[PDB]
């Protein structure tokens, strides 16, 4: 053994427990609100449902200039109104 | 549909045909609480 | 993009009505046609006749018209070739023939119509794939 | 074509028969240790 | 869908429930 | 008896919380509808 | 606790039911749960099925397959296969499901209450593996019981309502069979008939006569050699040709059953007399066959002379000759000549598809038929996508042909497996080295070498 | 000199329009009314010598003949290509969605 | 005895024959520099710079005798197309010959080495056991490689004392030798920029020079020394390596890619020319600025160079070739003899339509004709049934301008449609097919033969050096590990510290 205390006894010991019900549900949860706010979107830059295309229009936002690409990008974002 | 009687156990019913698996599943914890001896 | 209801808006009739169809009525409609549609007409084709699909033109250009919601209930409910000249429910699933087409036995008017709605939205959300088989997947 | 058939049938029995008959002739007992599996 | 989680949950924890209580008594494990 | 932060926590955990939460994202979108 | 640690068994716990072998009355207990467990499955899916089915709905379009199986017995169904009362499906789904409560009751008690041992108990119920007379025995009295079985099958297709018969004049239907086949050289005959295209052997029974006459044969042959092993004991040249013990007999058993799950995919994938197409949907060849009807109906009707339309490569574009010149489809389904159904066959003639037949007499039933079954070939994803491979999602459709073809498939050959494991090991624990070679004394050490 | 007779026979009417004597059947459904009642006995009675010879089918109805004069416009003829009539390719062209 | 695999072993502690058989393979490299260029102009046709020059015949030598300053043959022609020129004794073939002599002598140095092989000067004085101070001798060749890195900078590629190097326009035009000034501001690291080469080898020459005689003049430090086990030779084996397969991938990419070392006129274009359509735009800017100052639109086309259009053609994209698709481009499109002319295709309405060109990814492609704005107008339908833009639907027609062709149109669907297939292609050419019985098959240029050949040697290269670094760091249990090894230092929690004994 490598001198760190083995697996089963932390996690049979209640200690462990009453610290991790509490962090493993904290974190579970704030993922979930981490999309449920819709911030994921915001943060990645990732298209909402209805913010794929424009009502009308038919042809995919590539993007087709190097190093104008952050403007082509945003010019295709307010291009959905 | 079952029968309009039976009606108010769908969900149950819903639930029966995966009860076997549990019976592998349960295995296991007992197992696990002999300690794989 | 959205489900607008003006994407929603389809023709009533000939004579220039629309109807604008909710959404629920919309997804019913999709739910419909996938239960006792999509077995050949996946996609707006024909399976088992690939010279006919459901593109609004072609409805249009059918006789009776067909590119409207009363064309298409009444298709539902006595269908016809192309040209209007011979009824076929004997062959193809409408109330007429729910009898031999079971599928169409609890299809209520509301049903038909949500039908006729999913046919004539479809086209307006998917363009060229709707009808337009494998080549547009 | 007939007789080339009957050739194939007849050579194909001999085999089987020899696989069979083979298996079925004391085939437990001829391993290194306990031969007596009766 | 409450009554097919409630239904599953309880059968679900009939067995570990079992095992549990046969390890309490100290039971023919 | 034994020590509590070890390396083995700080790998345990970079490769535990990130994964509790983006499991509950994940989660989060089952639910989304378009 | 009796043998249940690796120490004293000589098993460990993932091997943990080999420590059963010789303690009859646990081992009893374990085979009782697991019939209770597959009773229990039988209802509990039964019930969840007619949960789930709605009656107008094609049985094919619904994901069942139990319920079938009760449909093809005449329960349940009427013309076309038609569902007219769903109260049978009901009532065998809910006296499966209780009565696994009982064989789960006497299951628990043998294993963990009742006697380990049945030895000491009684010598009826005691047995030694090693004990040929005993194994023969009991071995009879379940030939009896599965013979019995079969004659519950002929019981209900002859005195009982009948059996559903998609061959039935005039349409699909239940009928009463008052005539089984009982000759031996039609009966035996499908044992003796090619497993190769347009024999099909056993697969290939096509009527309900020879179905239930043949179930009269097992039936008997089944009771006969139940009491032939009650009242003997084995041969000699068996005694020699055997290993005598329960892991080999399970071996044995074990490629019985793979063999048998084999069948049962290649019958559930071809035959469509004993699975009727009205319950299970169209087979592969069924569906390619009509395919090519559908078509032929329709370019027919627009006034294609289907008869004389030469194709692409030369060969007709709607009909041709098989290799022994039968009229047949054209296209792929060429190699599906040897499909057989009550839609189709109205229009076969003494050469094959009459082309007389397919110009004046094809009914719109037929073109229905066709066209259903064309539409619900048995292709789809395993999320149940519909359709060839690159169908787009619309369509919740996978046959209920795939599932048990694929299911029955998996399971004989893992089980093709098993009796390979069992068969190999109990030659070796028979033999003595199944825990290795005795350093001492290695075999080949006391063989010559070989160059 | 060799040449692709169906490529060649693109650059005339069979191009533009319906050819009685040519074009699959399908290209019938392209117009109110023809298909299939029409286009069965169009391709049954081909070929013809001119667009207006299609008005002498026997057995028309007075509609039919109406719906054949308001759709002449869309029809032509040129002469039967063997490659496109032969193995019943009229009816059935190896060609759906 | 020894593997067949670890002959070479033998040497390891040999210097002498060690430097026997270095001398032997750099005899055979230089023969094969030797041979090849023998082979080379031994089948090169110097006849026209145009249409077939030396990157369509296969040239794999010649292009870089001519990248820097070898253009000319004692037999009196020039890769720049000139007559009547004298090379002086460095033509091709002189060069062919002076590595022939060199390998000879090379050969019998090997000789001498390899027979003479204990001499003085290997032992080490202290123990009299073969030895090499391999630092030093670092220091040395460091020294001596900064000297001629810098020599070649400053000299030779100047045109100080030597010819330059080759250059051209940036559409490979008018490519020739010539003296390159060093670029000392930061376009020196500019790829494209020849100056750059020249700064980059007075520059790196002269900080050779210095760190040659540090490391003549400075020992290793004692722990690097024992780390890098720099009295083990083989770990200057397994560096080596390193350094060669690092430089093998950057060769590799230049070539690639292109840069001023890689010119177009030597080893062909790039595959992003095509790509970008680079040599497109500049016809067609030139082509404009004719028909602004009153050029019709033939006399606009016939100033187009053809060695401009003959760039412009997919048939000298070097990702057009095969594996196994051998020899010289000419073997497969064939010999290039003239440009046909630009081909303009038009329907009956008039409108100008343009045939969508054939990506590098595609060993076949549609036919496809757009209006200048990508709506489809004619193309070459597969199933005919219900073709509606078929040439002969649209009346599509073509009109040369410029070339052979100049001022023809064609009309019969045929014809037109066989210009259009070629038009995927880019611009039109005539080829002789007949005189190499040429297949019809796209082969690569020698720009990708030794870009594959290259970063498959690297890649390689980087297995060999994990090998010998491995044999070097591991040569105490290189026979296998210690027979008396303690289980105590493989159990965990013995020792705090992985295999330190002094931490139990
Ligand atoms: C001890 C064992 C002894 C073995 C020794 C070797 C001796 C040779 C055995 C034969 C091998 C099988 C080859 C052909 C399999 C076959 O074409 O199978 C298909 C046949 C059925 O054939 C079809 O049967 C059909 C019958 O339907 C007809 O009748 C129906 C009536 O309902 C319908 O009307 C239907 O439309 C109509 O066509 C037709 O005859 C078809 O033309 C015909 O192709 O199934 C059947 O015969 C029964 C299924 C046989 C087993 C399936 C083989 C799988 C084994 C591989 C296991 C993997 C190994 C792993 C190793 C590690
Ligand atoms: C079909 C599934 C199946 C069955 C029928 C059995 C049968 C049995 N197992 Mg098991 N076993 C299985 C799967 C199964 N096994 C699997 C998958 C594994 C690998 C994990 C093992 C591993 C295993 C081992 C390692 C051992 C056994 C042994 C035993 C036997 C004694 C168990 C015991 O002592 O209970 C002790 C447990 C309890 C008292 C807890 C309660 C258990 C009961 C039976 C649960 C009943 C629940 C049910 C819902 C109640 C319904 C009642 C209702 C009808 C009124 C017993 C005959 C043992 C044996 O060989 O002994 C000689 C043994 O050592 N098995
Ligand atoms: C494979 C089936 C099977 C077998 C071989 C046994 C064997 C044994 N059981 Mg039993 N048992 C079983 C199933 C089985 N059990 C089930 C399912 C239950 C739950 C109801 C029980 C509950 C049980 C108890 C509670 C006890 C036993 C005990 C006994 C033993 C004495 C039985 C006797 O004397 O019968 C003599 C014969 C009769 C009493 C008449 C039998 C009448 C039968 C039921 C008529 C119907 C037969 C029909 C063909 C069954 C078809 C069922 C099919 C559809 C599945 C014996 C070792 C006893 C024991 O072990 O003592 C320590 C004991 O106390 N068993
Ligand atoms: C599960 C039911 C079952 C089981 C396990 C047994 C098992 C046993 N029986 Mg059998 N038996 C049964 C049912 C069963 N019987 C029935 C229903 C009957 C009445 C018809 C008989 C009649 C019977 C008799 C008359 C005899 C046995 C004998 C034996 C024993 C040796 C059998 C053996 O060697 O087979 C191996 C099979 C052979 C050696 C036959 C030849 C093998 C050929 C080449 C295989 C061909 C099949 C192939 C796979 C393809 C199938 C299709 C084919 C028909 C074309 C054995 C203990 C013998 C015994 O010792 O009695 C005490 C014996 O003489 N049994
Ligand atoms: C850097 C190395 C290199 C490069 C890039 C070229 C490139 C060029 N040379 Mg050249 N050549 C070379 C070395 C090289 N050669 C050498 C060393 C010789 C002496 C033999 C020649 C002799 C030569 C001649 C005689 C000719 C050329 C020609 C040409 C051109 C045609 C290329 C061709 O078709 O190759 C084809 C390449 C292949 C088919 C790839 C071979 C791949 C091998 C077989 C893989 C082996 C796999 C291996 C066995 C696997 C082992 C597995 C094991 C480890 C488990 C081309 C421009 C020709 C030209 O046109 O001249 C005008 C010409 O005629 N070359
Ligand atoms: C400067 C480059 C270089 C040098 C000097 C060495 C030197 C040495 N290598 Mg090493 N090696 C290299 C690159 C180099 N390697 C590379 C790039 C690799 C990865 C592919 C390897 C992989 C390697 C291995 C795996 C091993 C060595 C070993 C050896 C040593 C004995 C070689 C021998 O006896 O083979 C004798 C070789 C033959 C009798 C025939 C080889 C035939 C080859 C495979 C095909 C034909 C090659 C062709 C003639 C060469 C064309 C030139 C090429 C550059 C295009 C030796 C010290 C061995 C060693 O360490 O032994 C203890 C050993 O095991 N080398
Ligand atoms: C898988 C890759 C790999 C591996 C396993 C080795 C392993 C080995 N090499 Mg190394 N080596 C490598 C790649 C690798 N090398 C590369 C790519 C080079 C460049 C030519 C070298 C050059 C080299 C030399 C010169 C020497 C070794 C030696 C050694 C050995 C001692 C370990 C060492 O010195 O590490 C070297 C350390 C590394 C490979 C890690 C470098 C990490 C860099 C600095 C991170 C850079 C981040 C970067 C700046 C981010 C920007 C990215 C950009 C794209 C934007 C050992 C056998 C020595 C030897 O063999 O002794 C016996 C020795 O003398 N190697
Ligand atoms: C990029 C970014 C970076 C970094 C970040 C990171 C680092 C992240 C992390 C985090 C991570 C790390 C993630 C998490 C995870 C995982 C998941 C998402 C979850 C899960 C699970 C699962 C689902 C499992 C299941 C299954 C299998 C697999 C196994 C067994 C069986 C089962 C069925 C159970 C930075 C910021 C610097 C900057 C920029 C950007
Ligand atoms: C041995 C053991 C094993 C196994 C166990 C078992 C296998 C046993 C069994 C059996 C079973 C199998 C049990 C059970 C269940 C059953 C019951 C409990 C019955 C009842 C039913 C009900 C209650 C009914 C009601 C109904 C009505 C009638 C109508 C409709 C609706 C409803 C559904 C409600 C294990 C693995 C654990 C391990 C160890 C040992
Ligand atoms: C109901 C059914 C019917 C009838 C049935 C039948 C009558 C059948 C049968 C019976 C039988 C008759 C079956 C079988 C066969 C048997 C077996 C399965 C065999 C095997 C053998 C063994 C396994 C052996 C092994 C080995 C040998 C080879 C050699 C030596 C060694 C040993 C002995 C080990 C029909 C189809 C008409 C119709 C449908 C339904
Ligand atoms: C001695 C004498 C003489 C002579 C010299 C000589 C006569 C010369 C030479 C040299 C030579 C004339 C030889 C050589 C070279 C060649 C080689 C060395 C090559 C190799 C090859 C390689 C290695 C390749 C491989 C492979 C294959 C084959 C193909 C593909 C792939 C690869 C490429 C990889 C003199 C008068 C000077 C004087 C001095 C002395
Ligand atoms: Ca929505
Ligand atoms: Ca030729
Ligand atoms: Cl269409
Ligand atoms: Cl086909």
């Amino acid at each position: 053994t490598t001198g760190e205390r083995p697996f089963s006894d932390i996690i049979t010991s209640v200690r462990y427990w009453v610290i991790h019900s509490i962090t493993i549900p904290a974190l579970f949860i704030a993922g979930w609100l981490f999309v449920s706010t819709g911030l994921a979107y915001d943060v990645f830059g990732t298209p909402r449902p209805d913010s794929y295309y424009a009502q009308e229009q038919r042809s995919i936002p590539l993007v087709t200039d190097r190093f104008e690409a952050k403007q082509q990008v945003e010019t295709f974002l307010e291009q959905l109104k | 549909k079952l029968p309009e009687a039976y009606a108010i156990f769908d969900p149950l019913v819903d639930v029966l045909p995966v009860i076997p698996v549990l019976f592998l599943a349960l295995a296991f914890v007992w197992q696990a609480a002999v300690g794989f001896r | 993009a959205e489900l607008t209801p003006e994407v929603l808006t389809v023709p009533l009739n000939s004579e220039g009505k629309t109807i604008t169809l909710t959404e629920k009525q919309y997804l019913e409609g999709k739910r419909l046609f996938q239960y006792a549609c999509a077995s050949c007409h996946v996609g707006g084709i024909t399976k088992t006749n690939p010279s006919l699909d459901l593109r609004t033109e072609t409805l249009a250009l059918a006789t009776p018209p067909r590119d409207n919601i009363e064309g298409l209930v009444d298709y539902m409910k006595n269908p016809t070739t192309y040209d209007g000249e011979q009824e076929i429910a004997e062959v193809h699933p409408s109330l007429r023939s729910a009898d031999i087409f079971p599928k169409m036995r609890n299809l209520t008017e509301k049903d038909l119509v949500a039908i006729a709605g999913h046919i004539l939205v479809e086209p307006k959300i998917l363009g060229d794939k709707w009808g337009g088989g494998k080549v547009y997947y | 074509m007939e007789t080339l058939k009957i050739t194939v049938y007849i050579v194909v029995t001999f085999f089987v028969l020899l696989f069979v008959f083979g298996f079925l002739s004391g085939d437990p007992a001829r391993n290194p240790k306990r031969k007596d599996l009766e | 869908v409450i009554a097919q989680l409630t239904m599953i949950a309880m059968i679900g924890i009939a067995g570990p429930m079992i095992i549990f209580l046969l390890a309490v008594r100290r039971g023919n494990l | 008896s034994y020590p509590i932060f070890t390396v083995r926590w700080v790998a345990v955990h970079t490769l535990a919380v990130p994964t509790i939460f983006f499991l509950g994202a994940i989660a989060a979108m089952q639910f989304i509808q378009r | 606790a009796t043998n249940r640690d690796q120490e004293s068994s000589g098993f460990a716990w993932w091997a943990g039911n080999a420590r059963l072998i010789n303690l009859s009355g646990k081992l009893l207990g374990a085979h009782v749960a697991h019939a209770g467990l597959i009773v229990f499955w039988a209802g509990a899916m039964t019930l969840f099925e007619l949960a789930h089915f709605i009656p107008e709905k094609p049985m094919y379009e619904q994901g069942l397959i139990l319920i079938p199986h009760i449909a093809t017995l005449g329960w349940g169904v009427g013309p076309g296969g038609e569902v007219v009362d769903t109260f049978p499906f009901f009532v065998v789904g809910v006296v499966h499901l209780i009565s696994s409560a009982v064989l789960g009751f006497g299951g628990v008690y043998h294993a963990i209450r009742g006697p380990e041992t049945l030895e000491e108990y009684s010598s009826f119920f005691g047995y030694d593996w090693k004990d040929k007379n005993k194994m023969t025995t009991i071995l009879g009295f379940h030939l009896i019981v599965l013979g019995i079985g079969a004659l519950l099958l002929v019981a209900k297709a002859m005195f009982f309502g009948g059996l559903y018969d998609t061959w039935a004049p005039g349409g699909g239907d239940v009928r009463v069979i008052t005539n089984p086949t009982l000759d031996p050289r039609v009966i035996f005959g499908y044992l003796l008939k090619s497993p190769f295209g347009g024999e099909g052997w056993i697969v290939s029974v096509n009527n309900l006569e020879d179905v239930v006459g043949g179930h009269i044969w097992i039936g008997l042959i089944c009771i006969a050699g139940g009491i032939w092993h009650i009242l003997t004991t084995p041969f000699g040249w068996a005694r020699r040709a055997f290993i005598w013990s329960g892991e080999a007999y399970l071996s044995y058993s074990l490629g019985a059953l793979s063999m048998m799950g084999f069948i049962a995919t290649c019958f559930v994938w071809f035959n469509n007399t004993v699975y009727p197409s009205e319950f299970y949907g169209p087979t592969g060849p069924e569906a390619s066959q009509a395919q090519a009807m559908t078509f032929l109906i329709r370019d027919q009707k627009l006034g294609a002379n289907v008869g004389s339309a030469q194709g692409p490569t030369g060969l007709g574009k709607y009909l041709m000759r098989s290799p022994t010149g039968e009229i047949i489809f054209g296209g792929e389904t060429m190699r599906f000549w040897d499909f057989r159904g009550p839609w189709l066959e109205p229009l076969r003639g003494p050469n094959g598809l009459d082309l007389n037949k397919i110009k004046n007499d094809i009914q719109p039933w037929q073109e229905r038929r066709a066209a259903e079954y064309m539409t619900h070939a048995p292709l789809g994803s395993l999320n149940s996508v519909g359709g060839v491979a690159t169908e787009i999602n619309s369509v919740n459709f996978v046959s209920p042909r795939s599932w048990l073809a694929t299911s029955h498939f998996v399971l004989a050959f893992f089980f093709l497996v098993g009796h390979l494991w069992h068969a190999g090991r109990a030659r070796a624990a028979a033999a003595g080295f199944e825990k290795g070679i005795d350093r001492e004394s290695e075999p080949v050490l006391s063989m010559p070498s070989l160059d | 000199e060799l040449v692709n007779v169906v490529d060649e026979k693109l650059g005339t009417a069979y191009g533009e329009k319906i050819d009685l004597n040519n074009t699959n059947i399908a290209a019938f459904i392209q117009y109110r009314g023809l298909y299939p009642t029409l286009a069965k006995l169009i391709v049954k009675n081909a070929p013809y010598e001119s667009v207006e010879d299609v008005l002498n089918i026997p057995g028309l109805t007075e509609r039919q003949k109406q719906i054949l004069r308001e759709n002449l416009e869309h029809f032509t003829v040129t002469e039967v290509e063997t490659a496109l009539v032969e193995g019943g390719d009229r009816y059935n062209n190896g060609l759906y969605k | 005895g020894l593997p067949w695999y670890r002959v070479h072993t033998v040497l390891i502690n040999d210097p002498g024959r060690l430097i026997a058989a270095h001398l032997m393979h750099t005899a055979l490299v230089a023969g094969w520099a030797g041979s090849m260029a023998l082979y080379e102009l031994a089948t090169f046709d110097p006849s026209d710079p145009v249409l077939n020059p030396m990157w369509r015949q296969g040239m794999f030598v010649l292009p870089f005798m001519a990248r820097l300053g070898v253009t000319g043959s004692w037999s009196g022609w020039s890769i720049t197309g000139e007559t009547g020129i004298d090379p002086g004794f460095w033509s091709f073939e002189g060069v062919a010959l002076a590595h022939i002599v060199l390998s000879g002598l090379l050969f019998l140095a090997a000789c001498w080495h390899w027979v003479y092989w204990d001499l003085e000067l290997f032992r080490d004085p202290r123990t009299g056991e073969p030895a090499l101070d391999l630092p030093k001798m670092f220091g040395i060749h460091l020294f001596l490689a900064g000297l001629l890195c810098f020599g070649f900078g400053a000299f030779h590629l100047t045109g100080l004392f030597g010819p330059g190097m080759w250059v051209s326009d940036p559409y490979g035009l008018t490519g020739s030798v010539q003296p390159v000034a060093p670029e000392w501001g930061p376009d020196g690291f500019n790829p494209y920029n020849p100056g750059g080469v020249v700064a980059h080898h007075i520059a790196a020459g002269i900080v050779g020079i210095i760190a040659g005689l540090f490391h003549i003049l400075v020992r290793p430090p004692q722990r690097l020394y024992k780390a890098l086990r720099m009295g083990n030779i083989e770990t200057v084996l397994s560096s080596s390596i390193a350094a060669v397969f690092f430089a093998a991938f950057v060769v590799a990419g230049t070539m690639w890619y292109g840069s001023a070392t890689t010119p177009i006129e030597l080893f062909g274009p790039t595959r992003y020319q095509w790509d970008s359509s680079y040599f497109q735009q500049e016809i067609n800017r030139r082509v404009q600025a004719s028909l602004a100052s009153g050029a019709t639109l033939e006399e606009a086309w016939s100033a187009i160079p053809e060695k401009l259009a003959f760039y412009d053609y997919i048939g000298n994209n070097p990702a057009k070739g095969g594996l196994f698709r051998t020899g010289p481009m000419n073997k497969g499109d064939g010999i290039a003899q003239a440009w046909k002319g630009h081909a303009v295709f038009r329907n009956k309405e008039g409108e100008e339509l343009f045939v969508r060109r054939m990506p590098a990814f595609f060993e076949s492609f549609p036919v496809i004709l757009t209006d200048k704005n990508g709506v489809v107008k004619a193309d070459i339908p597969f199933r005919r049934a219900e073709s509606k833009y078929s040439f002969e639907q649209q009346g599509v027609t073509v009109s040369f301008y410029g070339g052979e062709l100049n001022g023809q149109t064609f009309t019969d669907p045929p014809t037109v449609k066989s210009y259009a297939r070629k038009a995927i292609f880019g611009e039109i050419f005539e080829f002789d097919t007949e005189t190499l019985n040429s297949d019809g098959i796209f082969r690569t240029s020698p720009r990708g033969w030794f870009t594959f050949a290259h970063a498959v040697f690297a890649l390689l290269f980087f297995f060999g050096h994990i090998w010998h670094g491995a044999r070097t760091l591991f040569r105490d249990v290189f026979s296998g590990i210690d027979p008396e090894l303690s289980p105590e230092q493989v159990e965990w929690g013995f020792y705090q510290k992985v295999g330190d004994v002094t931490t139990r």
